[PDB]
RNA sequence: GCUUGAGUCUCGUAGAGGGGGGUAGAAUUCCAGGUGUAGCGGUGAAAUGCGUAGAGAUCUGGAGGAAUACCGGUGGCGAAGGCGGCCCCCUGGACGAAGACUGACGCUCAGGUGCGAAAGCGUGGGGAGCAAACAGGAUUAGAUACCCUGGUAGUCCACGCC
RNA sequence: CGCGGGGUGGAGCAGCCUGGUAGCUCGUCGGGCUCAUAACCCGAAGAUCGUCGGUUCAAAUCCGGCCCCCGCAACCA
RNA sequence: AGGACCGAACCGACUAAUGUUGAAAAAUUAGCGGAUGACUUGUGGCUGGGGGUGAAAGGCCAAUCAAACCGGGAGAUAGCU
RNA sequence: GCUCGCCGGAAGACCAAGGGUUCCUGUCCAACGUUAAUCGGGGCAGGGUGAGUCGACCCCUAAGGCGAGGCCGAAAGGCGUAGUCGAUGGGAAACAGGUUAAUAUUCCUGUACUUGGUGUUACUGCGAAGGGGGGACGGAGAAGGCUAUGUUGGCCGGGCGACGGUUGUCCCGGUUUAAGCGUGUAGGCUGGUUUUCCAGGCAAAUCCGGAAAAUCAAGGCUGAGGCGUGAUGACGAGGCACUACGGUGCUGAAGCAACAAAUGCCCUGCUUCCAGGAAAAGCCUCUAAGCAUCAGGUAACAUCAAAUCGUACCCCAAACCGACACAGGUGGUCAGGUAGAGAAUACCAAGGCGCUUGAGAGAACUCGGGUGAAGGAACUAGGCAAAAUGGUGCCGUAACUUCGGGAGAAGGCACGCUGAUAUGUAGGUGAGGUCCCUCGCGGAUGGAGCUGAAAUCAGUCGAAGAUACCAGCUGGCUGCAACUGUUUAUUAAAAACACAGCACUGUGCAAACACGAAAGUGGACGUAUACGGUGUGACGCCUGCCCGGUGCCGGAAGGUUAAU
RNA sequence: AAUUCCUUGUCGGGUAAGUUCCGACCUGCACGAAUGGCGUAAUGAUGGCCAGGCUGUCUCCACCCGAGACUCAGUGAAAU
RNA sequence: CUUUAAUGUUUGAUGUUCUAACGUUGACCCGUAAUCCGGGUUGCGGACAGUGUCUGGUGGGUAGUUUGACUGGGGCGGUC
């Protein structure tokens, strides 16, 4: 769990590690492991399309299963791997037929537990079944926007979408952002909230901690000159320009949302 | 101190080398301008 | 050594005793919608406020949180703090009957340890209602208040302090 | 010094830029109220516009000068 | 265990002196800061001119940068020497 | 040639990069060389680079590039699929000795090894762009086992000595040997074997995964080094011999032991932590398409082949980059002795140097240093600069604190040499012998030899024992920024920037946002505990009032209102 | 006060003597709450001030050792 | 003509429904040893979305430019 570090050195004083002893400390299951090269936040043109990110410790992409296409095959869980690519820990499930796949781990999950996909399985946690079969009000995660798409809503650690009501092929959802949103009933959803809810409690501690997370320094506009940023300038920390992104779009209060075609699925907006 | 020229024959040919010039239309236009000027060393080469 | 103190055993009895996990109904507010039209809300009296951008009143549906009506009883349980819907799970103490058993094993207790309303604080949730702070309106000679219309922390949950 | 602003009953403010009857609140005095004072209620008096001149039929209102007050400026080597 | 301590290589450049037609178009000598990390370095890639990149100084982009260099408009224009 | 001095974790010795003949031999001195010059990295001739095993080429990919079609774009062209390139990584194989004026792991001598081809013989189901396995990977730390390497002893040869002693506890030198082949050790990993079944491995599979039993418990893999062989060979201090007297020919001693010991090797190990740690081929295996008398594979044996390019020389510099024979800059590898914690520092070995003007004199003045009476910041903008402190063990140690610090606080003491304790101890190492054995690179007991701290006591020398070089000045009050870091290359290193943390706000995924007139990429192979922007800047205590102005958000009744 | 003009504000402390320093007073020209306010251990080639030790920094220079300066021979510049 | 009464009819604006245009950075097949692209089947949307022309708004994101003269130096003030 959460474990505050001893202040033997500065930059250690404030560190708070999140130990998770119930977790496999050896190497991951190799067959499901493809490489992931750093972008450095730079696209095809080589320009730096997204600032900040770049650098940081190397990591390989585990192939996590989402479609959960296998139906009616019971699946014994094996061990909880660490997945550096994500926030949530990933279980190494073993289906009866011998094929193995990684999957995001729900809170109530333990090693050796039985879990099944498909329209039959059960309302036990970790089962992935279409939402039309799911009781109203129950907590689910890894919800799909469209059948077979894989999984979209609720993947981050500790997150969970809460089904609210059903109507026809549509079914309302209270997304974690508090936004009510309709979906197709046939989309799959896995039962239970995602595990590792303590992810947020980590406080990293020193500067360098973010560095190997892949993050680089965020320079304030006020520090930059008037040519580099819409803010900046002045002899001694003046300001007074209404706050804006480096590209002159208004920040802080400006609405940027406009897809038109997705508007029909939303009900309540976030607040 | 360290001077601005730190030669490397590989990097040199990859950059200003003949084939590099033959890639883009602009490169080929360079070679056109150099033959027109009657210059002996068209491009640096092995 | 003895059994009248103290204690254990057997069948029971009552109880908002405690912790955990569910669940219901009434109501308030909020949202969408229908009907419908000029006031509503409030007060000692008013005003601010809300309202022809269609309020309030009224009906249907929905979402949320909190507390749990009558039963309720100078009734009950708990060491005290305290504990009120229903239901399961885990559990403490008391009391009664008839005996049986052990044989003074008891009483109090500085220092010590633990538990300890409300408010408050720390991390992370949640947020209906109520409401310090704050704001406006009145009252007044003044009114940093009492009264009114709003309203944030907080109140609620988990875990730590105090 | 340069510019701008102001001086009005006992206090604070209007009215001046739109030269033709100087107001508002408080204070003061007077009578009521009350055992008495305060509050409250009813009344009344109170300036003749910093100041010396000009202008005009008429100047607190326009003009200039003088005496204070107030604000901005008083810079570049 | 540590963006821990002292301290060579290694990287950096704080103070002083010399040098300033130098030994050198920013160095030498003496001391100095970091030195298992947000470290340092080799090879090889990628980002380009109103663009790049920037732990931000308007710093760096081949000894040149409040807008590179090279050729072209071009014998720009100059009430000024 | 003799002596002197300097470097020696380099100012030595190999390489890459880069140069491109500077290497060597003869000859020449105009120019070049900061002088002269018989000399040269200069001129002029001639010579010189030998590979199946080193490197490249070659096979395989990384980042990344080019990209049939394709998608998109006034044209140019952009993106990118299949593909195809791209080492800085992965992929078969060799050492020792001798030799040239200049090359050598390339020549010669000796002894090896690999991958193919072809054939012969004996066997046998072989076969993918497909499947699976393997290759295949972080950091930090801890030792243990070894070796390089060194020291001492013994052995062997030589010496007995310019001025006292020195045939002995004396002095000087030498005491080296690989790869390969055999042995499988310390040590690491792992339960193995057989049978039976399958919702899996875009098809199948006798392999892989998985599930059942049965059965024995070891078996198997990896593995430094040692010990043998290689090697009755080479090498070898020196002698024997001439010699164009530069060198060649001839011969040849001993060639062991103990100890110390790595940063190298076992260790692509083990333990541990989190930041969670390339790909692909070669390799092994499984079948499909197929073909089965074939072909094809396996083993043995023989035999052929291993092409082509680099190879000289410099390579922390006089040959590269700095206009220079320029106090500069530049990656990897080796790394001996004494003292030392040490790759620091000092003095040395191997080895290479004395930096291309010197010779005098011994003014001022400047530079770089040494020393100083008495006073001790009075100097000065300012203790700038100098001076001083400085090690190892032990004692002792404040406010304050986020309870880790502060702290090496401050301030002290001891320190050499000799003897004894102990004719060198504790410790480490481990012989001989002996004991036992599933018998070898075994296990016990055993203590020889060697190595070897630290301490107490006594004595002794100097003015001074951390004697050299090396090697903190300390304390107090206070501003600012929490901290480590980063910053104006070439006058600013900071209070500036970043920072963990906090808050606001945006974004529901074909996300926001950015680059691109598009396609498309990034964001992210992420999903609101996420991601973007903005501001503040750890931690503690906190964050008050104003919605007039400006901006954003929300609402539409009414007024105004574009093309149409 | 990194903010304070008048200002060497006023008082205290420090020194024989202190326009700077430390502690307060508040008359804040013209502090002030995330363009953050107020404290803060530890950290600093950071700013200010005091003390001990130490010294040629200084009173006040003196001598010495090397490299140049000077003389000879050779070569042989520059800015203007 | 007041008022609009019902019907018919032309056009306009809403609301609900459908699918064939169109979208699909949904699944599955073939080209095809291929996460591109096209084709095909199907689900999902569905006349919106999105693109063109015209059009209003916003727009220092970016560009081109302007920003006087006299003056007892210029600026400020004043003046033309």
């Amino acid at each position: 769990a959460v474990v505050k570090c001893k202040p033997t050195s500065p930059g250690r004083r404030h560190v708070v590690k999140v130990v998770n002893p119930e977790l496999h400390k050896g190497k991951p299951f190799a067959p499901l492991l493809e490489k992931n090269s750093k972008s450095g936040g730079r696209n095809n043109n080589g320009r730096i399309t997204t600032r900040h990110i770049g650098g940081g410790h190397k990591q390989a992409y585990r192939i996590v299963d989402f479609k959960r296409n296998k139906d009616g095959i019971p699946a014994v869980v094996e061990r909880l791997e660490y997945d550096p690519n994500r926030s949530a820990n990933i279980a190494l499930v073993l289906y009866k037929d011998g094929e193995r796949r990684y999957i995001l781990a729900p809170k109530g999950l333990k090693a050796g537990d039985q879990i099944q996909s498909g329209v039959d399985a059960a309302i036990k946690p970790g089962n992935t079944l279409p939402m039309r079969n799911i009781p109203v009000g129950s907590t689910v995660h890894n919800v799909e926007m469209k059948p077979g798409k894989g999984g979209q809503l609720a993947r981050s650690a500790g997150t969970y979408v809460q089904i609210v009501a059903r109507d026809g092929a549509y079914v309302t959802l209270r997304l974690r952002s508090g936004e009510m949103r309709k979906v197709e009933a046939d989309c799959r959803a896995t039962l239970g909230e995602v595990g590792n809810a303590e992810h947020m409690l980590r406080v990293l501690g020193k500067a360098g901690a973010a560095r190997w997370r892949g993050v680089r320094p965020t320079v304030r506009g006020t520090a930059m000159n008037p040519v580099d940023h819409p803010h900046g300038g002045g002899e001694g920390r003046n300001f007074g320009k209404h706050p804006v992104t480096p590209w002159g779009v208004q920040t802080k209060g400006k609405k940027t949302r406009s897809n038109k075609r997705t508007d029909k699925f939303i009900v309540r907006r976030r607040s | 101190m360290k001077r601005t020229f730190q030669p490397s024959v590989l990097k040199r040919n990859r950059s200003h080398g003949f084939r590099a010039r033959m890639a883009t239309k602009n490169g080929r236009q360079v070679l056109a301008r150099r033959r027109a000027k009657g210059r002996a060393r068209l491009t640096v080469s092995k």
